[PDB]
RNA sequence: ACCCGCAGAAGAAGCACCGGCUAACUCCGUGCCAGCAGCCACGGUAAUACGGAGGGUGCAAGCGUUAAUCGGAAUUACUGGGCGUAAAGCGCACGCAGGCGGUUUGUUAAGUCAGAUGUGAAAUCCCCGGGCUCAACCUGGGAACUGCAUCUGAUACUGGC
RNA sequence: UAGCUAGUAGGUGGGGUAACGGCUCACCUAGGCGACGAUCCCUAGCUGGUCUGAGAGGAUGACCAGCCACACUGGAACUG
């Protein structure tokens, strides 16, 4: 269900700050992110279109931690529902309970939030769930419970989130350990690097 | 193009032929080597291709390819069919699923091992 | 009222029966084109009134025969 | 400001006695990617010097075809040469579903969304001819009352 | 491990037969440059 | 003979029941004459889980139609919450 | 044989778009006098004239607005071939509704969208852009 | 079922591929040999294609494989192909069955369309929510079930008189 | 695969079926079916559906639902 193994190497193949580390520490200083994986890193071949959309649809799996099956029935589901297709795999791309829990800063990386998810410590609406792929509704108040409020790496989390971007679709409290959600996630408060048609076009 | 055509004598379909008839719609098929042997390819190439006309499970005497370098297969053995063609042997529309029944796996090959039935090493 | 039907006469030989032909308009599912489409119908008749070439009227009825399941009501046209 | 790709190069061959001239064909095409496209064609015996002239031949002889906000205005069928092409409006957000060749071509003149296939045999300059005149042919809300001499709103509904 | 005779039942010279025969066929290389050369795409393409 | 019977139409371990009419001798889970309403055999405090067409069941009984007895169990339990 | 008139008048009338010709004569029918008023009525052309007693002739002046001609492409898809009826919810849209298409409604031939707006289907007869 | 307590990463990752397609490339035997391969053929002493090693890519308790079926095939084209030269105009006429039918009026309502009734077992496929810790699953409502039939109409057309 | 069929097709009367009936017997008639493919042969569960497909369609019809058929092959009737 997951990814194993060196996680930056990721994104040096992608070539951009994708945030899967925590970045305390600089993300050019700790790798060679401007390089390919392996051998042929100085070199950097004329990327063909199709390869670019591939590229760009495994940079977004990348950034979730979903393996391709997940990310096809995701994809099934946003075909589905109403409205702006991409912008409908974006919302329960980030809807994933983990993905929500980073964003809050309770995982200060997304497959750390993951792994808190499945530790048994994320507990929404008053019920401890194992399952990181829990798409979260609109006014829904998740909570840490006091077993999970011990760790120190949760409060390095917030820390983190402190520091960086704060959503605006989401709260998010320090002494309180709650978090309550919104509305439904949008193109608009998330970065412009996302090309969620290429992916679109690429699932066909 | 006309309808009326059409109406009283439809469109006869392209009727799909299998590429591999003495397989009769399965995956695999066991099969009696009548004869081992080893013949020139096409044009081309110029090689020499591990063959064996097989007495199958239906009675089907068809030629088949033998995957790999190197081969325990002898006359009269119990072999198990692939049905994938090869365009260098006339005939030939068949490998031989290597590490299956009777026949055992390619010696020392270790990367694209699983189509030849070669076990997992301890390296 | 009852469901009505009408047809033309496509032989009066045989012995108080009739053998009328409906030709019906079917749309086909395929195509799209109207085809005039026969169904051949064994019916019976009073009498034996009726001849060759003929436009009658029929409803329906309980099983006389083997294939006859009609009788007819009244007769539309008569002239040959 | 305007978007410049790449979408076809092939090796092609003037054959003399002293011996065959292997030289570049070059297919690009320009946009700004808010109305105008242009399509360049540039030959050469290099393959750089090539696709510059082809980007040149696409800077002038430019089509203007105004777009229906971010997608295509109406289901207008673009034909050239044996590649006939028929192209479709899609919904808000479901992306450029074209092709290889045709994405990349629909990409620089800016619809965000369509629903386009090439039929029979595809030739990648010949489907961008074909684009292109269904470009043309495609024509305006506002165009098509100023033909009509009437109400845009009730040509709508 | 056989070869198919493609000459069939050999009565009297074997390595003769043979000779005369696919297995010894006569191999022309496919040399580049000059005549019988010229290839459309290469081995690894054009880019 | 004519029988109202309630068929677990459900999962493992998620049970599910549903009040039917339908015919004694053939299959339970098969078919039926007219479905009058369902049971949730979980039952949560929170939210019904118990729902029938009364008048329907009384109409049936009037042209003589059998209850079975979890059933009739149900009707009853349905008539004191009323 | 002369077997669609309506078909004819459309033909004819492409081909005065593409030659540019001011008027059209064609032989004229009371179904064919209502499609060219319908015609008219949507903007496509000038005005439409009939005039023969025993030999009736409709007149069709056609416009080209720009430099170009307004009437681009007339195509019937009901044909005496095959017939094509369409119900009311499945009546097409031509060109995004920027365009139009003739329909025999049952309450006298008119647009597909005014067919829409009644309630009341029929046969497609012509796709006008 | 689920929940409470304990230690420790402890016991749960690997196959397929990297010539182009088709995302990913270098070195060592090898040398039209061995082998590769879905196709265009790699291999002839510098193999980004064999085989291994290293570096990848993409999947993931899998992954290939052949098979089967549909697609892409607008390669049977109702939708949506054609036919001078590519395959494709009977060698040419007459001609019944059938198919197609000019215009005006009346007019049937056959056809068709409209509308209403009955209805199209369910489950699913589909829409809104609901219950599971979410998914798969069960299902509640609603929609759909493109139908088929009856009746009430419509007269623009198709056909019938 | 171009002709098919004498209980064959229809009548009248009888016998019977729970009931209509060539379902069956007597007798008369010479019919009826078919290029809208009868007939003969090859294959086949059919259907609700499932997969695919943009849609139309194309394939397929394990499971779950319904009908039919079959219980060693062939039959045959008794019971209810
Ligand atoms: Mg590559
Ligand atoms: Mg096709
Ligand atoms: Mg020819
Ligand atoms: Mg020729
Ligand atoms: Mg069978």
């Amino acid at each position: 269900a997951r990814y194993l193994g060196p996680k930056l190497k990721l994104s040096r193949r992608e070539g951009t700050d994708l945030f899967l580390k925590s970045g305390v520490r600089a993300i050019d200083t700790k790798c060679k992110i401007e390089q390919a994986p392996g051998q042929h890193g100085a070199r950097k071949p004329r990327l063909s279109d199709y390869g670019v959309q591939l590229r760009e649809k495994q940079k977004v799996r990348r950034i979730y931690g979903v393996l391709e099956r997940q990310f096809r029935n995701y994809y099934k589901e946003a075909a589905r529902l109403k409205g702006n297709t991409g912008e409908n795999l974006l919302a329960l791309l980030e809807g994933r309970l983990d993905n929500v829990v980073y964003r809050m800063g309770f995982g200060a990386t997304r497959a750390e939030a993951r792994q808190l998810v499945s530790h048994k410590a994320i507990m929404v609406n008053g019920r401890v769930v194992n399952i990181a792929s829990y798409q979260v509704s609109p006014n829904d108040v998740v909570s840490i419970r006091e077993k999970a409020k011990k760790q120190s790496r949760v409060k390095a989390a917030l820390e983190l989130a402190e520091q960086r971007e704060k959503p605006t679709w989401l709260e998010v409290d320090a002494g309180k350990m709650e978090g309550t959600f919104k509305r439904k996630p949008e193109r608009s408060d998330l970065s412009a690097d996302i090309n969620e048609h290429l992916i679109v076009e690429l699932y066909s | 193009a006309t309808v009326n055509q059409l109406v009283r004598k439809p469109r006869a379909r392209k009727v799909a032929k299998s590429n591999v008839p003495a397989l009769e719609a399965c995956p695999q098929k066991r099969g009696v080597c009548t004869r081992v042997y080893t013949t020139t390819p096409k044009k081309p190439n110029s090689a020499l291709r591990k063959v064996c006309r097989v007495r199958l499970t239906n009675g089907f005497e068809v030629t088949s390819y033998i995957g790999g370098e190197g081969h325990n297969l002898q006359e009269h053995s119990v072999i198990l069919i692939r049905g994938g063609r090869v365009k260098d042997l006339p005939g030939v529309r068949y490998h031989t699923v290597r590490g299956a029944l009777d026949c055992s796996g390619v010696k020392d090959r270790k990367q694209a091992r699983s189509k030849y039935g070669v076990k997992r090493p301890k390296a | 009222k009852i469901r009505t039907l009408q047809g033309r006469v496509v032989s009066d030989k045989m012995e108080k029966s009739i053998v009328v032909a409906i030709e019906r308009f079917v749309k086909h599912p395929i195509y799209g084109k109207f085809i005039k489409r026969t169904t051949k119908l064994h019916v019976h008749d009073e009498n034996n009134e009726c001849g060759i070439g003929d436009v009658v009227e029929i409803r329906e009825c309980r099983p006389l025969s083997k294939t006859k399941s009609w009788t007819l009501v009244r007769v539309v046209e008569k002239a040959v | 400001e305007l978007q410049e790709k790449l979408i076809a190069v092939n090796r092609v061959s003037k054959t003399v006695k002293g011996g065959r001239i292997f030289s570049f064909t070059a297919l690009t095409v320009v946009g700004d990617g808010n109305g105008r496209v242009g399509f360049g064609y540039g030959k050469a015996r290099e393959v750089p010097a090539a696709i510059q002239k082809a980007m040149e031949k696409a800077r002038r002889n430019m089509i203007n075809v105004a777009l229906n906000n971010g997608t295509l205005q109406h289901p207008v069928k673009g034909v050239h040469t044996g590649s006939r092409v028929f192209m479709q409006p899609a919904s808000e957000g479901t992306g450029i579903i074209a092709g290889g060749a045709m994405r990349a071509v629909l990409e620089v003149a800016g619809v965000h969304n369509v629903l386009a296939k090439a039929y029979g045999s595809t030739n990648p300059i010949n489907v961008v001819r074909a684009t292109i005149d269904g470009l043309e042919n495609m024509n305006s809300p506002e165009m098509v009352a100023a033909k009509r001499g009437k109400s845009v709103e009730e040509i709508l509904g | 491990s056989r070869y198919q005779h493609t000459k069939g039942q050999i009565k009297d010279n074997a390595i003769e037969a043979l000779l005369h025969d696919p297995l010894f066929r006569q191999r022309v290389e496919k040399n580049k440059k000059g005549k019988g050369s010229y290839m459309r795409k290469g081995k690894h393409g054009n880019r | 003979m004519v029988t109202i019977r309630l068929a677990r139409h459900g999962a493992k371990k998620r049970p599910f029941y549903q009040v039917v009419v339908a015919d004694s001798r053939n299959a339970r889970n098969g078919r039926f004459i007219e479905r009058v309403g369902f049971f949730n055999p979980i039952a949560s405090e929170k939210e019904e889980g118990t729902r029938l067409d009364l008048d329907r069941i009384a109409h049936w009984v009037g042209q003589g139609a059998t209850i079975s007895d979890r059933v009739a169990a149900l009707i009853k339990e349905v008539n004191k919450a009323a | 044989s002369m077997q669609d008139p309506i078909a004819d008048m459309l033909t004819r009338i492409r081909n005065g778009q593409a030659a540019n010709k001011a008027a059209v004569t064609m032989p004229s029918s009371k179904l064919k006098v209502a499609i060219a008023n319908v015609l008219k009525e949507e903007g496509f052309i000038e005005d439409f004239k009939v005039e023969g007693d025993t030999k009736p002739e409709l007149e069709l002046t056609l416009k080209y607005f720009q430099g170009k001609a307004v009437v681009e492409s007339i195509q019937r898809v009901s044909r005496p071939g095959l017939r094509i009826y369409k119900r009311k919810d499945e009546l097409p849209k031509v060109m995004a509704g920027l365009g139009i298409a003739v329909v025999s409604t049952s309450k006298g031939v008119m647009t597909d969208r005014a067919a829409r707006q009644a309630g009341l289907g029929g046969e497609i007869i012509c796709y006008v852009a």
